[PDB]
């Protein structure tokens, strides 16, 4: 995306791991799977849940009776009234539309910001000791059990 | 061995827009637009509405003979009219400031029907039954408006009348009433004799005075004559003096009321049950949970800013590119 | 051997303002400004306005002989009045709801201008060929209001007069007429006899009666005395009685249109051609293209959000770091 | 800029290439010149293109005559159409005045983060066989003729 | 030999919101929500208001015996009312149009108080000086506005009279007047005598007529009887006619003023100083360098747009992450 | 934060550095230190300092006395008033609200861009005579005396 990890250099997603939004997938002579990074997923969570109550709750209304009745003798200020009807549901139809198309670009790339910083968290570990495939993954230069596997996915990746 | 970091991907159909491209396909979305309603007129914070079926506001108020059921109202938080709301002033003529009162009586909390000014004996010498149009039939037989006394002539005699009131009822009265207003002279003096009437009604806070305007015009549904009808609103411990030598439709019912805000009148033939809502259409009960709404650009209460739109949905999730 | 990867650069002047940072000079860049116009009055969707000229709403409606022009008006979009617009009520008085009337004929279908009570016989036994004053002058000349006639007195007699128009033009009829207020009470005996007339318009939808309001005023224009204009839109079907004994300046002539939405009235002094438009203003035509526009804070039709700004330049390209 | 690519680690834009917005420039014993990268500038065009597309697209307005004409004897509500009219003209001026500024800037953005994609997209297929020189170049440890500068454009680049 | 490149972090409390988190604390902000004023009525824009203090707008212009010490009112750029404003008409009636005088005396450039019609022979052959009220005492006396002249009867005559007045001022003139409307017809001949009386004011701009609406209605702080109050502005050049056979409570001062623009009627009590400000409110003056403020809906001037928030803070620095 | 830096690989702040936004702490046996980098640091300021002006500058407001007063006949065009006012102070509410909340995103983010091109404006100069270490830290694999120090932070770090 803007990032260039999503559909990017990561050009597909997992259908496989369905316990987070962002993860790994690791393939080792011990057997193989998904297991979703539960720290960025969470917090990429509590920062969209946090981000759609925004858009939500920020939304203040009063009550109100939107509706009129003029007389055939007063359709100037019933035009008014026209007027400042047609001009708020103007606004709020070109604000919440493009609210959304600018938040929609935004949350997108916050995704793709969250794999791209994952990828990097990663490639940080291994250095020497992995060789990259332009497409998110890493293969060891050496044997990486189950035990080392999960050392990296808990950032506690040895000598590198 | 290897290690890959990827992302989620699903089944998902839902589709977002963005800045720069149609239609992304994502794994999970929130919608932001309340599109459905439920076809029902609700109760407005827990107080049900007022329906007023075949009558409208004036029929309602003025005692219009087919608007009988509603001689009961009782509470309401906003007024319900129908398409079928037709039977208003009975006998033709201008209902003043009627958007006005229309709009104040929106939203009531308490509202007592009290004779005000009895028939039977509070206008002494006057002949108050003969006040019976056709115009105002109750089934069949000529009626006029419940809440109106339509007084006329004791034989041959119409001797100036002087009645007040004063609002000891603890909160506003609203007191209604008219001024008939013949096709020529002829019929003036049939029924008020003194052609040269007036009608004047007094109070703390109002002191219009009227005269009927006998003129040539059009007959409608029946009659060539015409009564304006006016109303006002009595301040507690305020007095409220009439009199008069012809002319006058006198109130013959008041309406002691407690306004507590004003919302409006939803005019829709859709169902009234007993559910609830914060925000109210003339199609449906709206949500209250989005941001935005497209069911209907008049409603009442506290509403979703309503908007043109037909698609609001945010993106929560990533794009959803799956294919194993 | 080496390859580099960079961006493109030409000869783009184009400067945009960022939140960061103003006047970047971009590459490519689109304007969101509408501020330019053809100085113009064009036919609002494909339907030229009503150019008034010297004369103003009222005058034309109500036939000032400076107005002759404009008796042959049809269809129109909007009105469009001029910074000479000045040829109106020749003969002083108010023109009740003018504004209004101005507001509800400012978009109309079909107008054709028929004679509703004509002078030839139409008035029996009243002077129809007096009512011609000095204010009102056609070509030095004294005349009147080509729509509205001046009745008179025949000889010394004023009877009682009382003629209906039913509307059976399968459409609305603009009324218009006035009631005429002698500054004394020797001009009101001296026109109309009855020191006490009044006159009575009469529909199923209107019944305001009026008497002259003889009273001592500053002359205008040359009388002292004074003249209210009324109207009112006579729905199909519907009959209009009117009968006085004096002071009424009865409707010659009135207006059966179609009135199928509304407009405004555009005052400006620029040229009229047979250009189109989906937007007008008092300056020109304006574009309905960018988002906003600058060119006046009035306007008709479906037109570009009015702001304050000057620029309003959105990037598209890339900054501009050219230099070889 | 954001993505530290334009005017930043790739100083200056190319007179040159005139056929794209973002791309390459190569130089080897059998000659030099520029070639944009279709695709990122095709895929930013569309972007672009849409960009303004909605900007205007969600501008919806109804027919509306605006002035009004009031007598002196009703000023008030004759303020109160001013106060309309003020109102949303005030509200369309710092909408208008923001939405371009805050777009402005997440344009300039995207064409940085599109070139800084670029020139990792590049940076990716060579590795070992090329030396970065902080300028957006790099410098092939062998010899790279047109099929090889092809290559690498069209993201074929072999053993690296 | 390492070298590390890092952020700023500092003792900072500062918290804004984002997006994304809440209460992150940022090394630096600034506030976007002016919410703190000075509990001072200010000159806005160089120019101190009127205080009326005791007294109301109505109260001020007709002259009531307890706003003495406004009859010397000049400039103000806005109208300050308080809680203790209540000596307005000590007479009972209505002030015709009083919302819209209000509205329009708003802001007014130079005032000038003249005795336009003086008392001291100017209404030969009348009473004009039983014209006082116990309504309106002064001192324990009776008395009377002091720029409106109660015109009673001489002896058992009260002839027609006819004052005019042309406004010469080089300005507008602002007329007030009254129609005395008796409870019944034994005060109407008492007074005025001709039991038919009328009151006609004329100007080029202006005609209604009044006739004594005598009617009975409640004692309002006294009388029975009502006063309608009624103003006008008078054009340069222009001639007012006054003519009338009783119940005129004719204009005794005028005011000849110049309106520049429009500001309104800070109603408050808090205290006046000698400060400035461009944008004023009734709690006090508030400042226009902020985007937004949440001080009061209701504002005069050049005024920060107001907002139902509590905090609108800007980040400008960096998150505050310390601890060494 | 979305750009790794802030809070991130460089998870703390330095109470140390007085001077300015982002710079530097360097170690050799010459001594230590820091030393905002004057430039970043400046022109961030500009930035924000124009942005928060913008925000403030683009609103307009002309001379407008929003009270009223309308008689109890004329509460249908009271309500019309009550309406804009509700309805302006509805749409400055959400507006001003989300202003701030999404500007702010942007200016921690921006920050957060600043750090990091920072640390990698650094890591391109040191190439191979430097080991990272994920803090944002670089040992240099030699000897780097205070001339050399300044010389990275000045950009025009020699022969790596
Ligand atoms: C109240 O409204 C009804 C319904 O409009 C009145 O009846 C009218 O419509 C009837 C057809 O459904 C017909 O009876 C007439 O068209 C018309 N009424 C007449 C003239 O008979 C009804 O009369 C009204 N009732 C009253 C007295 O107010
Ligand atoms: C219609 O308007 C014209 C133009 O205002 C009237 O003429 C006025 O202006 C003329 C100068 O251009 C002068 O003739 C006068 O100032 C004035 N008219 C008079 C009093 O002669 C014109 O009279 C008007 N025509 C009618 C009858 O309505
Ligand atoms: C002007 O206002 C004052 C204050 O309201 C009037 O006095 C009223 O209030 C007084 C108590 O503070 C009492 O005197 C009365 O309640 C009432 N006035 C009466 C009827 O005495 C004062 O009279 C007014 N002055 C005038 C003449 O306008
Ligand atoms: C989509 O997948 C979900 C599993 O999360 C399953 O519950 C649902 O039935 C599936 N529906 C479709 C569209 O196949
Ligand atoms: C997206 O494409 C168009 C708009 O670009 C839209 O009409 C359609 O519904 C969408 N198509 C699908 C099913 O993705
Ligand atoms: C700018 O360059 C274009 C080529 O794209 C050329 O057509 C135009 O004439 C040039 N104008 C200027 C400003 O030199
Ligand atoms: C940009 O600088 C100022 C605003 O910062 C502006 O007045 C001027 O027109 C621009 N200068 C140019 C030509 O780039
Ligand atoms: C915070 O630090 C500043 C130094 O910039 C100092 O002036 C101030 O007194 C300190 N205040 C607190 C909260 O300790
Ligand atoms: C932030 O937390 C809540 C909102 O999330 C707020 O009420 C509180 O004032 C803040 N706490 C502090 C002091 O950081």
């Amino acid at each position: 995306g803007l990032f260039g990890a999503m559909a990017g250099f990561i050009e597909g997603g997992w259908t496989g791991m369905i316990d987070g939004w962002y993860g790994y997938h690791h393939q080792n002579e011990q057997g193989s799977g998904y297991a979703a990074d539960q720290k960025s997923t969470q917090n990429a969570i509590d920062g969209i849940t946090n981000k759609v109550n925004s858009i939500i709750e920020k939304m203040n209304t009063q009550f109100t009776a939107v509706g009129k009745e003029f007389n055939n003798l007063e359709r100037r200020i019933e035009n008014l009234n026209k007027k400042v009807d047609d001009g708020f549901l103007d606004v709020w139809t070109y604000n919440a539309e493009l609210l959304v198309l600018l938040e929609n670009e935004r949350t997108l790339d916050f995704h793709d910001s969250n794999v791209r910083n994952l990828y990097e968290k990663v490639k940080s570990q291994l250095r020497n000791n992995a060789k990259e495939i332009g497409n998110g993954c890493f293969e060891f230069y050496h044997k990486c059990d189950d035990e080392c596997m999960e050392s990296v996915k808990n950032g506690t990746y040895d000598y590198p | 061995d290897t290690i890959c970091i990827g992302y989620h991907a699903n089944n998902s159909t839902d589709t977002v827009d963005t800045v720069l491209e149609k239609n992304v396909t994502v794994t999970h979305s929130v919608n932001l637009l309340e599109d459905n309603h439920n076809g029902k007129l609700c109760k407005l914070n827990g107080i049900a509405p007022l329906q007023l079926g075949k009558c409208n506001v004036a029929g309602w108020l003025l005692g219009n003979p087919e608007c009988d059921l509603l001689l009961t109202a009782n509470s309401w938080s906003y007024i319900i009219e129908t398409s079928n709301s037709e039977n208003g002033t009975c006998y033709p003529g201008e209902f003043i400031d009627y958007e006005e009162l229309r709009e104040q009586l929106s939203s009531v909390s308490s509202f007592e029907r009290f004779e005000i000014f009895p028939k039977a004996s509070s206008w002494p010498n006057h002949e108050t039954t003969k006040g019976v149009t056709a115009a105002c039939s109750y089934f069949g037989a000529s009626s006029f408006y419940r809440n109106l006394l339509w007084i006329t002539k004791k034989g041959t005699s119409y001797p100036k009348l002087s009645k007040s009131y004063t609002n000891n009822k603890g909160k506003e009265v609203l007191v209604l009433w008219g001024v008939h207003h013949p096709p020529t002279t002829s019929e003036q003096q049939t029924l008020y004799q003194n052609t040269d009437a007036y009608v004047s009604v007094g109070s703390s806070k109002y002191n219009r005075r009227f005269t009927p305007e006998i003129a040539a015009r059009p007959k409608v549904r029946g009659q060539a004559g015409r009564m304006n009808y006016y109303w006002t609103l009595l301040d507690q411990g305020d007095t409220i003096t009439f009199e008069a030598t012809g002319n006058l439709i006198a109130p013959w019912y008041a309406f002691a009321l407690n306004k507590g805000s004003d919302s409006g009148i939803i005019t829709s033939d859709a169902p009234v049950h007993n559910c609830d809502t914060k925000c109210q259409t003339p199609h449906g009960a709206i949500n209250s949970t989005l941001p935005f709404q497209n069911v209907h650009p008049i409603t009442i209460g506290e509403c979703p800013k309503y908007v043109k739109s037909t698609k609001l949905r945010m993106a929560t999730g990533l794009r959803n590119i799956p294919s194993i």
